[PDB]
């Protein structure tokens, strides 16, 4: 009785379905073209879903760790090369970046005047570090799940 | 101040008891408990009772006046 | 008229201590709540993730909000859009104000069903006999026109038209739909809408009785024990004389 | 040595719980008293994990005490044990009062004075918990029980105003009385700790009224595992009422949202305290119908100057226990009438209820209590 | 709040005449339009941020009721953002949007000099300078 | 005829503790600092009360609740800017009385000094999510901060700093929780400071010679209870001119923005009684250790009984120990404006250095220096 | 309300004992010539006419 009793207790305190029926909100589909990058209100945060082609990751193949703002390569953090996800927040005021802008054609923020890189790093700009990516488990490559 | 050695004075008696680990906890139980219930509650029944009796006839009374007086008059 | 009819207690399913709600009724009357019920009432505090595991599946569920336009926003243009539903949204009000509400109904504000049978003396039992008890208005009393008469409706004089009747709906199992079936599942369901946690409750229930009667003679017992060291105690007493 | 009673802190427990004497005839009625402190504790700790996802917002408690039961994992349980625990609390305290009376308990009037207190107090917390959820009978009972503490000429209009915030009932009332609901359960554990001290300097009553100085038993083992059966007694009625009969004890109409221009046709307080509702009524005027709750619940506290018997309880006395019963039979028929609406023949029923209950009190066992003792030969 | 500051309370009923605020919904079940009354707050220009943020090309203007105390330096670092509006210097290219004020962190605001020299006519026969403007706007922003 | 004081339970516990307590006679004004810390609990008490009187723990309606406080309730700002400033100045009592406890010695009490120590930790815990309460920027990105610190102990912390928010981020849950623990607690601190007195009495006072005093005590009144109303209206005067004076330099003003998931603000920072500890979790680049070396920074202080090495009880006779108390108390300072400073050129390394030279400090050089001075005393 | 003198009349001819409320008509109103009054329908608060 007291094992059921304290453990009931214990258990209010955790997340409830409201919660958890906001925080796996985006069980994305195969509804999106190859190279268009789309939005997500997911965990009260921009979530951009877009595909790539493998022209432009080995293009962004060369930029090294050494000479990285944050240091990051472009090479682990994605285990599908032709879907990447990104966190559309600004880490200087909180903005959203909208893709394929500048001299490299990457993410652009209006607010700002700052040119991110399409991998979701801070090429040119004040920010002081990249845009966050966040976790992800593979379904079958129409679903993924994000969490 | 109010513990055990200087209570009060008592003197000329002396107590039995046993151990609880070779005496039953029911000893007789229904064979001897029944009676001391019957007795008891005759003790007590005349005492408890009728105001609860009373208590029973004001509230039947009560909703029969309440329903009659809804009632309307042919 | 001051005096009110009371429900009669009708021989429910879940209307025993141990007896849980029949969730293919739930099911029913969430179908005759959506068919019918929800061109005028709310259930705000009832989401689309509620019923799965109860009356239908995740797929089931899923496409059942799907197929219901939810507002969303605001957008980054700033403006609000239609978007399709999810599991997490929460059932669709019919008005968007009480006072929209008064006006499409003849000044009556209609309910909100998440807690109508909590909330009534009778509970379902007052739900089915409000929504089979309609008939005729008897004679001397004159209504007024818009209204309908209902003897148990307090003051017997109900802003809503009577919603049920044979074939009122379908009903995709297979199930003839006559008015006291429809009736009856669409108490049960309401029943179900006021108290989620009743088959839960009354499984814990079941539990808590086997503990308690498995816990009390033994509690009992070493009470039982460790004060028989006391009552079988005997005193004598020695006056010197 | 020993750290039972030479360590500083386990002095205390070993002075008031292991090593205290105790009579050794006790019946299961002092259990109440443990049980009432086991209430106590439950309360509190229900009323802290329904303090995690109560919003005190006029627009957002009916909305999260619905979140609290169904999207809060085991919410329900811990919500209508909450609710019932405070209606367990006030059985347990009925009848806590009433061994009090029966048995001249009355006589230690420091810990009667402090139970008084203690009595006030846990009314008060009812009555702020009840409101707290804000739903019709909520929101109404505080209008209508607020509004008639408002009677006083010249003073209760400006305490009212004080009281409420505003206008009327709004959502600073709702606040302040979140805050103080939270807060005076910790002065009535603390009064209650005050209570335990005042009764320890002279020890426990017994059925008898005698003293029992001469056959006293240590507090363990005995009335540890009395109080542990009593215990687990009240978690069976307990839960007998949380998952059978949540709401057998509640009322209805608390489950509509406040709506403030709806009054509903009949408008109560909860059962504990319809006694003196009915007692309130009983007079038709302000004034005196609040005075009258006043003395109704004060006359505890004159309770032990009108003892006259050169005996203690009723245990030898049959016609002040015929009189006792008829006073408790007196009081279910006011918390049967408090219950029932103003009309005839229930006005005639409360006012004879309450002049039977106050000429009971204070005339007819005093009366008795002399007519024992010329009875006996001793006067 | 602006009776007994800085208007009477017919003046301030005057101020809040002139406003148009949001009200209802009215007895057929819609959103009305209404004078303001000296209980209306003052009136939000956009409905939400995301509108704000569209209008004023991106950025958002923040909500100036702690804004005095929500900067390092008070009403100094008010006074000094509004009178610091500068030409950037040599080397840094200054995007079109952005203007170049040196108080503002990260030396690049998304706000347009908003006062010059005569930009509004006081009532109390005030000479309308830019540096007299902007100590008046954070005197006031220190009060509210 | 008896006497109503020392008869009569509750007067007579009370002239146990209060009236007729033996108290040494010459106590110094760091005595003053326990009754200090006890009307500042009090204050806090009724300045909460009454603040919560008008909150409302709901992250919509939070910081526009603490705005309906400060600017439309009958000072509001009174009352608030009190229970701000009296969590500063309840930290500088505290401060100051575990100075005075470990200067004089006063750690040989050691259930008292344990009972102190979870006082200590109980406050602590009551002031951060105390802080957290207002839902500004800084308490979001503060309360952040801090649990995803917590997360980095191996197996249960992923588990437990998700159940401590009540979902996968800091949200409205955790604001609603924190609200009723921030409510609560203060009460445990009364309990356990009630058990701290009894744990005193028990033991008696120390004198600041570190001698026994019981050759020469006083009664408490009238001497001490007048020597404390004084401390009491001192700690009043301050307290008051910080709140009508200088309201907002304790805190930061980046607090009076709302809260906002997205934007971060680039100085996260907690309050300044944190802030030396802050420093300790960034003098390691290793997660666990900064929460372990916070966590056992307290517990040393509760371990210092066992540390005393010398043969007298204050540092009244003892210099050189003198001077390593006072090394400790300012490198505690430079911890605290370590705290306080960005991670940058040159902070790592003197953060590096304050915390090694506190820890070798409490550790080892102290009960070194108690060794050398009896040594010098022809002790040993 | 702005109402009308034969409304007032009308309404001053009311006797007091036929009336279900025991309420003098006349002490009702300050001014005769105006009515003002919660215009909430006692039941759930419907809004009259
Ligand atoms: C039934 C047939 C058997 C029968 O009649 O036995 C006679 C027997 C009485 O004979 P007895 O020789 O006088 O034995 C009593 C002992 O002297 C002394 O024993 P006792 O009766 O004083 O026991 C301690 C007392 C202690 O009781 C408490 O502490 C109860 C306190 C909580 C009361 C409820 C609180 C809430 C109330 C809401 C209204 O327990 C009870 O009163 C009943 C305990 C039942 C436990 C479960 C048994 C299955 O009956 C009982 O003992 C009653 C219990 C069984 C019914
Ligand atoms: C503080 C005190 C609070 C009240 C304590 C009694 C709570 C009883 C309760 O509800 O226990 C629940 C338990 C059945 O647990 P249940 O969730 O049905 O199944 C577990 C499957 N994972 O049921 C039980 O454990 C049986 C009932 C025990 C009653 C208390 C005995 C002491
Ligand atoms: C119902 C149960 C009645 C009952 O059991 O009555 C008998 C018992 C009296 O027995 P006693 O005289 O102690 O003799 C022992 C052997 N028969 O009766 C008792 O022990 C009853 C003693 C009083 C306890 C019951 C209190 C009932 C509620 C009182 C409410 C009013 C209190 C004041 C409120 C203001
Ligand atoms: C002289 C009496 C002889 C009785 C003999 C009975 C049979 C004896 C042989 C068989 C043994 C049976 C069990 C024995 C039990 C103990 C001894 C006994 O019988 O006692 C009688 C009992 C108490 O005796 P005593 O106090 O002397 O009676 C005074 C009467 N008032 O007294 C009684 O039982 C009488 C109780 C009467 C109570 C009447 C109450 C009326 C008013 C109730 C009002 C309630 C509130 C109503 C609402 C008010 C507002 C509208
Ligand atoms: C502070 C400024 C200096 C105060 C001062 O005057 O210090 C000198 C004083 C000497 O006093 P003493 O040697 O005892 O007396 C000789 C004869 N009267 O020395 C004293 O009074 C010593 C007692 C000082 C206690 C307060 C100073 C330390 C405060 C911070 C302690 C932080 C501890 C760690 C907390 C987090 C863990
Ligand atoms: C050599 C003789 C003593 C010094 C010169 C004074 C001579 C006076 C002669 C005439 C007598 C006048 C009256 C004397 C009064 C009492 C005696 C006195 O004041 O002595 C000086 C005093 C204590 O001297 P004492 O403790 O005996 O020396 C240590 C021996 N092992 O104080 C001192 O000795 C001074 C101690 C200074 C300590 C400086 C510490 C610097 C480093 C602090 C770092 C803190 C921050 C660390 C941060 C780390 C991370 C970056
Ligand atoms: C639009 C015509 C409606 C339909 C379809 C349903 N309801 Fe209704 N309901 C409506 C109104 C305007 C009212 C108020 C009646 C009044 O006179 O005030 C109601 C009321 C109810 C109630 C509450 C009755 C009470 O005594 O409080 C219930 C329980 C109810 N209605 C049930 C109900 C059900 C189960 C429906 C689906 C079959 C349903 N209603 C449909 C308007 C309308
Ligand atoms: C529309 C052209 C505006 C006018 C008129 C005023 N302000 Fe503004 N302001 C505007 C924007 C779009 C922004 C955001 C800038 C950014 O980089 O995001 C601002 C910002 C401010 C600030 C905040 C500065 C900070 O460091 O946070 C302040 C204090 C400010 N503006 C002051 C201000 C005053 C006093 C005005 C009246 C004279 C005023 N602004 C007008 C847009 C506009
Ligand atoms: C807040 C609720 C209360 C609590 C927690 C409480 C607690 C206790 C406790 C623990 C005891 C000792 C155990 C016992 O003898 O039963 C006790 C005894 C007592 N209480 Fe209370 N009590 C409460 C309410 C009251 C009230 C309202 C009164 C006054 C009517 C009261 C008067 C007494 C008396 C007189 C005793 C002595 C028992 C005797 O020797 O006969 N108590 N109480
Ligand atoms: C410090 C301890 C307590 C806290 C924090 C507390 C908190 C709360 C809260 C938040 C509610 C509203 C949630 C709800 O209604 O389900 C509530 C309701 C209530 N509380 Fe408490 N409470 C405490 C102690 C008590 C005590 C001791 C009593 C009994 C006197 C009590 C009686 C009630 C009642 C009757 C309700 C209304 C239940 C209902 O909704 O019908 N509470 N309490
Ligand atoms: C919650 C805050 C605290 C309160 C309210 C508190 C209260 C008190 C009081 C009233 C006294 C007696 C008066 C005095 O000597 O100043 C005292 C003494 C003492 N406290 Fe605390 N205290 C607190 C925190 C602490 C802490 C954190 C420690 C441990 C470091 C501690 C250890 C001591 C010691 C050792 C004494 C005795 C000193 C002596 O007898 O000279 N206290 N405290
Ligand atoms: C049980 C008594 C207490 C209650 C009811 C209470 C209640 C509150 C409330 C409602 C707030 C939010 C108001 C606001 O932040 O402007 C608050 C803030 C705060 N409390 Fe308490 N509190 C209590 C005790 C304490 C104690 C003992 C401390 C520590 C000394 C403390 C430290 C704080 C701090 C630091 C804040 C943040 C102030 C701010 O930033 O505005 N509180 N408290
Ligand atoms: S605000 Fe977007 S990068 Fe600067």
């Amino acid at each position: 009785a007291a094992k059921n009793v304290v453990s009931q207790f214990v258990s209010s305190m955790s997340a409830s379905a409201d919660v958890l029926a906001m925080s796996k909100i985006e069980i994305k589909l195969s509804d999106i073209p190859e190279g268009k990058n789309m939005a997500f209100k997911w965990r009260g945060k921009p979530l951009f879903v877009r595909h790539r082609t493998k022209k432009e990751i080995d293009q962004e193949a060369a930029v090294e760790v050494s000479q990285l703002r944050d240091p990051q390569h472009d090479l682990d953090r994605v285990k599908k090369p032709e879907w990447v996800i990104l966190i559309g927040v600004c880490t200087h005021l909180g903005c959203v970046p909208i893709a394929n802008a500048g001299d490299f054609g990457g993410y652009y923020c209006p607010c700002h005047g700052s040119h991110y890189d399409a991998s979701g790093r801070i090429r040119k700009g004040p920010a002081p570090l990249n845009l966050e990516v966040p976790a992800y488990e593979f379904t079958s490559d129409d679903v993924v799940v994000v969490g | 101040g109010r513990e055990f050695g200087n209570l009060a004075r008592i003197r000329h008696v002396i107590s039995y008891s046993l151990s609880p680990f070779e005496q039953r906890a029911f000893p007789s139980y229904f064979s001897k408990g029944i009676p001391n219930v019957l007795r008891r509650t005759r003790e007590r029944i005349l005492r408890v009772a009728p105001p609860f009796v009373v208590v029973y006839l004001i509230y039947t009374w009560g909703n029969q006046e309440f329903e009659q007086s809804k009632r309307k008059n042919p | 008229s001051d005096l009110e009819l009371h429900p009669p207690s009708y021989p429910w399913s879940h209307r025993g201590l141990l007896s849980s709600l029949d969730h293919t009724s739930i099911r029913r009357g969430f179908q005759v709540y959506k068919q019918v019920c929800s061109s005028c009432h709310s259930m705000d505090y009832v989401a689309y993730r509620h019923l799965v595991g109860v009356c239908y599946t995740e797929e089931e569920a899923k496409a059942l909000a799907e197929e219901v336009e939810v507002q969303d926003g605001p957008n980054d243009d700033g403006e609000m859009f239609m978007r399709p539903g999810k599991l997490s949204d929460y059932f669709p009000k019919p008005y968007p104000n009480p006072e929209a509400a008064r006006a499409a109904n003849n000044g009556a504000l209609p309910p909100d069903l998440s807690y109508i049978v909590r909330a009534r003396h009778g509970g379902e039992d007052y739900v089915f006999s409000l929504l089979t008890g309609y008939c005729e208005p008897p004679t001397g009393v004159s209504l007024r026109e818009g209204l309908y008469f209902n003897p148990y409706f307090p003051g017997q004089a109900i802003g809503m038209a009577p919603p049920i009747y044979t074939e009122v709906l379908e009903y995709d199992d297979g199930t003839p739909a006559t008015m006291s079936q429809v009736a009856k599942d669409v108490a049960t369901f309401l029943r179900w809408a006021s108290e989620p946690e009743h088959d839960h409750r009354k499984r814990m229930g079941l539990k808590m009785l086997l503990m308690m009667g498995l816990l009390l003679p033994l509690t009992y017992a070493m009470k039982r024990h460790k004060w028989s060291v006391l009552k079988s105690r005997k005193l004598a007493y020695r006056p010197p004389k | 040595t020993n750290m039972r009673k030479t360590h500083p802190l386990f002095k205390i427990i070993n002075h008031s719980f292991i090593d205290l004497p105790a009579p050794s005839n006790i019946s299961s009625w002092w259990n109440f008293g443990s049980l009432l402190g086991v209430c106590l504790m439950v309360q509190i700790i229900t009323g802290l994990f329904l303090a995690m996802h109560y919003t005190s917002d006029t627009m957002t408690a009916f909305s999260s005490v619905t979140h609290i039961c169904r999207d809060v994992n085991y919410g329900w349980l811990i919500r209508y044990m909450h609710a019932n625990g405070a209606s367990m609390f006030f059985i347990c305290l009925f009848l806590h009062v009433g061994r009090g009376l029966y048995y001249g308990s009355y006589t230690f009037m420091e810990t009667w004075n402090i139970g008084v207190l203690l009595l006030f107090a846990v009314m008060a917390t009812a009555f702020m918990g009840y409101v707290l959820p804000w739903g019709q009978m909520s929101f109404w009972g505080a209008t209508v029980i607020t509004n008639l503490l408002s009677a006083i000429p010249y003073i209760g209009t400006t305490l009212v105003e004080w009281i409420w915030g505003g206008f009327s009932v709004d959502k600073a009332t709702l606040t302040r009385f979140f805050a103080f609901h939270f807060i005076l359960p910790f002065i009535i554990a603390a009064l209650a700790i005050v209570h335990l001290l005042f009764l320890h300097e002279t020890g426990s009553n017994n059925p008898t009224g005698l003293n029992s100085d001469a056959d006293k038993i240590p507090f363990h083992p005995y009335y540890t595992i009395k109080d542990i059966l009593g215990i687990l007694i009240m978690f069976l009625i307990l839960m007998t009422l949380v998952l059978f009969f949540p709401d057998m004890l509640g009322d209805p109409d608390n489950y509509m949202p406040a709506n403030p221009l709806n009054t509903p046709p009949h408008i109560k307080p909860e059962w504990y305290f319809l006694f003196a509702y009915a007692i309130l009524r009983s007079i038709p005027n302000k004034l005196g119908g609040v005075l009258a709750l006043i003395l109704s619940i004060l006359i505890l506290a004159l309770m032990p100057f009108l003892h006259t018997s050169k005996q203690r309880s009723l245990m030898f006395r049959p016609i002040t226990q015929i009189l006792y019963w008829i006073l408790v039979a007196n009081l279910l028929i006011l918390t049967w009438i408090g219950g029932q609406p103003v009309e005839h023949p229930f006005i005639i029923i409360g006012q004879l209820a309450s002049i039977s209950y106050f000429s009971i009190i204070l005339i007819l066992m005093p009366i008795s209590g002399i007519i024992e003792d010329k009875m006996l030969k001793l006067y």
